[PDB]
RNA sequence: GGUGCAUGGUUGUCGUCAGCUCGUGUCGUGAGAUGUUGGGUUAAGUCCCGCAACGAGCGCAACCCCUAUUGUUAGUUGCCA
RNA sequence: GAAAGCGGCUCUCUGGCCUGUAACUGACACUGAGGCUCGAAAGCGUGGGGAGCAAACAGGAUUAGAUACCCUGGUAGUCCACGCCGUAAACGAUGAGUGCUAGAUGUAGGGAGCUAUAAGUUCUCUGUAUCGCAGCUAACGCAAUAAGCACUCCGCCUGGG
């Protein structure tokens, strides 16, 4: 149950960030540095990453809800593409904070996502004048803003992945208020001690977040 | 000064103390330049004074200025109410006299962390630019991926 | 300074009460006829006022009353503004008529919500409750802005207190105000207590149209 | 649902522009009797509504102290800000000997007795932080016996 | 008549302001932050970009008359090309 | 440099550290009431030196008024040897000693490597910042030159006038 850092190389994934303001906890895993970015050798980090290949199959297969976060630049289309797979949705924008403990933020977005989106759906589009077109600046374009894909869930995840949570330090709090474990991609500028996981891996070089978000979809696929 | 409007509107007039008010405004004749007009209009009621209102307005050739202002003696708001005139003029000093008062950009890579030659073809397709602008982490350096006209994986390469 | 919903919408952006017209003595026949409206008001002393539209005609006058119900206002079995509508023939001396119309529920009424929780103001309830009590039960019926407001007047008290849950769509400086709106004073040893009650189930009004 | 005590409504304002909002607070208290006890705070104008309020913030923080037998596991201490709460196990089931913000407590926690005064204030928005912090210091005997390392026969 | 810092209701004003608010939520011992900070634009808290936020109002703005372009009506006591 | 403070230049005799070092004493240590010394800034004593500056005061605006800010000046005084006061926001309103420890960080001058066909890096010590782990307080904030965790010498403090 592995697809190692034999294949994890050129990806970009066992790479540190611009070596400056990293973090004195997570020094036993990045050694190196050079040309502009650290270089992550093999020796922990395949076990550590074998954890996560442990656990994505255990939290997968009791049946519940994951959630994936690819907000990071070179990362939306993985967090699609295995929503997809993966079955629950995907968080593919700019984190919008109050989210979870808000019912009705969510259940709007729900209601306007897709039921007031019937109205375009069915006779309401096609009976207005040229003023139902700023309506739909507010549908045609609030609902791809405010999408949240949500409305497939009925309750809580159990997973909550995300490219970077010190870029995403607000969902991180709303996960650990009602308890939630959290999935993430956590490089050398974070302290990823409250996280779950430690997956050493940045965004915008060309396969990371394909490798690592793809077979943790995959061990939510055969956990499903 | 020019002229006056006094008027006791409740309770008559009595020219003890309105000619002590006559005698502080003395005193705005004292700080005077042209007394322009002022008018007393002063309320006092019943309940055993559980108020003094008075007022006196302030039409200067310049400034206007009122004071409907208590106390719960009605002496005492002549008192303290001219005495805030006073003190009114004393904030109107600097308010009247001190009039004075006294191509490409020059820049280098917008990328922060090192990308490698392979993962300019991503780069290259992660901002949208022909080339990419990314310090190579594989290459010892800095190596970007243009794109031939041919169509096939373009190399900016100093190499 | 408020403006009045009704008292910019009922003459002509929403038709009239006195929904007739004359040549000449328009405002006589009118006015006199307001003051046989407060007759209505005043003699219905053992019922429920809801609204009424006295009618001058081709017949010289035809009367337009509403009740609040009818099993209970026009009668024993509908002869109380019968038998006070011959005492109205008997007190203008005319052709008089009956228009047995129940304004349909009343709860969405603000004169019978309003001035019947006055009336139990009267009985000395709790107002706040009274508030939620009541706009709870037609904004619960509906009522797409609805609110109200009490003036203050306890045995020798200041003008008027808060108003708990005077809330609702009601975009009154806008210029689609459909609202049952009414006011009320009660006039007490303690005080007077106004009530005045913001009813927008309907969302368009303006009256003034026609080809 | 827990079973409820009220503190106090608060005191507060707001300052608008052109004069003085009405600002109310208050502070509750709830709890099973059990070793559970919560609090809520109501941020709002009327009564009801901080009692609305004081059911949102009351329905969390509400955690459970390991009650060795309507007692205490042993004397601890609460420290925030002014909120300085001593609380001693002694003779039990003969006198709830409290302070008024946290005979409450006890009460909502079960305890038989406690010997608690308190020192710093009496300001009850640091007393209930204290008390939480009093109940918050305490290890146990199953944890002696077991996080310690050794199941230590004081109380085996 | 007295008693409008005792009365209700009406009532003039700031201000025809563009600002005022509130709910959910988070954060802060607490009042307090959130909307309201935001990028230009507007008359507009206009929308809009980041945003602990989201929504709801109260809104100038939106709906009402009057005049400012043309058809359906055409002689009434008014129009005679 | 304990601070107060110390900056044309050159000599005179002059402390005090740190880097290395066990060569050596073998606990000689830390303090510190008392007592003693030094010590801002003025001023005071005697005697000089007297550019420029400036208390005191004068003249001119200033306004109701100007004994003030501005200007014109201009005395004491500022400087030199030579004695004194002992009080300064003395400050960082943060006593002295030593121990502990996330890091991002300045800069000195050593010790060591260091990078070699000249380059330029890493550790170590006392220094002095800035952010910030933990801890931390009423908050503000502090945080390796702790407002964190300890102990020894002292000192203060008890509601306001």
């Amino acid at each position: 149950s592995v697809i190692s850092m034999k294949q994890l190389l050129e990806a970009g994934v066992h790479f540190g960030h611009q070596t400056r303001r990293w973090n004195p906890k997570m020094k036993p895993y990045i050694f190196t540095e050079r040309n502009g970015i650290h270089v992550i050798d093999l020796q922990k980090t395949v076990k550590l990453v074998d954890d996560a290949y442990n656990y994505v199959k255990n939290a997968s297969q009791e049946g519940a809800v994951v959630l994936f976060v690819g907000t990071k630049k070179q990362a939306a289309e993985a967090v699609k593409e295995e929503a997809l797979r993966a079955g629950q949705y995907y968080v593919n924008h700019r984190w919008l904070g109050g989210m979870l403990t808000n019912w009705n933020t969510i259940q709007t977005r729900v209601t306007r996502l897709k039921e007031i989106n019937k109205m375009e759906e069915e006779g309401t589009f096609e009976v207005l004048p040229k003023k139902e077109v700023v309506l739909l600046n507010k549908e045609r374009e609030r609902l791809e803003k405010f999408i949240g894909g949500i409305a497939d869930m009925p309750r809580i995840p159990d997973v909550m992945y995300i490219v970077d949570p010190h870029a995403e330090q607000i969902a991180v709090k709303e996960a650990k208020t009602l308890g939630i474990p959290v999935v993430a991609m956590v490089d050398t500028n974070a302290d990823p001690e409250p996280i779950d996981v430690v997956i050493p891996a940045n965004d915008d070089a060309i396969r990371a977040v394909k490798l690592i978000t793809a077979k943790m979809a995959d061990a939510i696929i055969e956990g499903r | 000064m020019i002229k006056f409007n006094i008027r006791g509107e409740n309770v008559e007039v009595t020219d003890a103390i309105r000619a002590y008010v006559e005698d502080k405004i003395g005193k705005l004749d004292k700080y005077f330049n042209d007394g322009h007009e002022v008018t007393a209009y002063v309320n006092l009621k019943v309940y055993t004074e559980k108020r003094a209102k008075v007022e006196v307005t302030l039409p200067a050739k310049n400034v206007t200025l009122r004071a409907e202002d208590t106390s719960q003696d009605m002496y005492s708001s002549i008192d303290f109410v001219e005495e805030k005139l006073e003190r009114q003029i004393r904030k109107y000093k600097t308010r009247m006299n001190r009039k004075p008062r006294n191509d490409i950009v020059r820049t280098k890579h917008v990328a922060l962390k090192p990308m490698d030659a392979e993962e300019a073809v991503l780069q290259m397709d992660m901002l949208g630019h022909d080339f990419y602008v990314f310090t190579d982490a594989d290459s010892n350096g800095t190596h970007v991926v243009y794109r031939r006209t041919d169509g096939r994986y373009g190399l900016i390469e100093t190499e | 300074q408020k403006v009045h919903p009704i008292g910019m919408r009922v003459g002509v952006i929403r038709d009239w009460d006195a929904k007739w017209y004359a040549e000449k003595e328009y405002a006589d026949y009118l006015h006199e006829d307001l003051a046989i409206r407060q007759l209505i008001q005043t003699k219905l002393a053992d019922a429920s006022v809801s609204l009424i539209e006295t009618e001058r005609a081709i017949n010289k006058v035809i009367v337009t009353l509403h009740t609040a119900k009818p099993g209970m206002v026009i009668g024993k079995s509908g002869a109380n503004v019968d038998a006070l509508r011959a005492e109205l023939n008997k007190l203008t001396g005319k052709q008089v008529h009956i228009n047995i119309v129940e304004i349909k529920k009343p709860d969405l009424d603000a004169h019978l919500v309003g001035e019947g929780i006055a009336k139990q103001l009267e009985a000395r309830i709790a107002f706040r409750r009274a508030q939620k009590q009541a706009i709870q039960r037609a904004m619960r019926a509906g009522a797409k802005g609805i609110k109200t407001q009490v003036s203050g007047r306890l045995n020798g008290a200041d003008i008027a207190r808060a108003e708990g849950y005077s809330e609702g769509t009601v975009p009154l400086h806008t210029l689609r105000a459909d609202i049952d709106y009414a006011w009320e004073e009660a006039d007490t040893t303690y005080g007077k207590l106004g009530v005045k009650v913001w009813i927008y189930r309907g969302e368009v009004l303006p009256t003034k149209k026609s080809v | 649902e827990f079973e409820e005590r009220v503190v106090s409504i608060n005191r507060v304002t707001k300052v608008v522009k052109g004069g003085r909002r009405l600002r109310f607070a208050a502070l509750v208290v709830v709890g099973d009797r059990n070793g559970r006890v919560g609090f809520g705070t109501g941020k709002a104008q009327e009564v009801p509504e901080a009692i609305r309020k004081a059911i949102e913030a009351a329905k969390k923080n509400l955690i459970t102290v390991p009650m060795v037998g309507t007692t205490l596991p042993h004397e601890a201490l609460g420290v925030f800000g002014g909120g300085k709460i001593l609380l001693k196990p002694a003779v039990e089931g003969a006198g709830v000997a409290a302070g008024g913000a946290v005979r409450a407590v006890l009460e909502l926690a079960g305890v038989a007795d406690v010997t608690s005064k308190s020192l710093g204030s009496n300001t009850p928005i640091n007393v209930v932080r204290a008390t939480v912090d009093g109940l918050t210091q305490l290890k146990r005997a199953e944890e002696v016996a077991a996080l310690r390392g050794k199941s230590v026969s004081d109380f085996a």
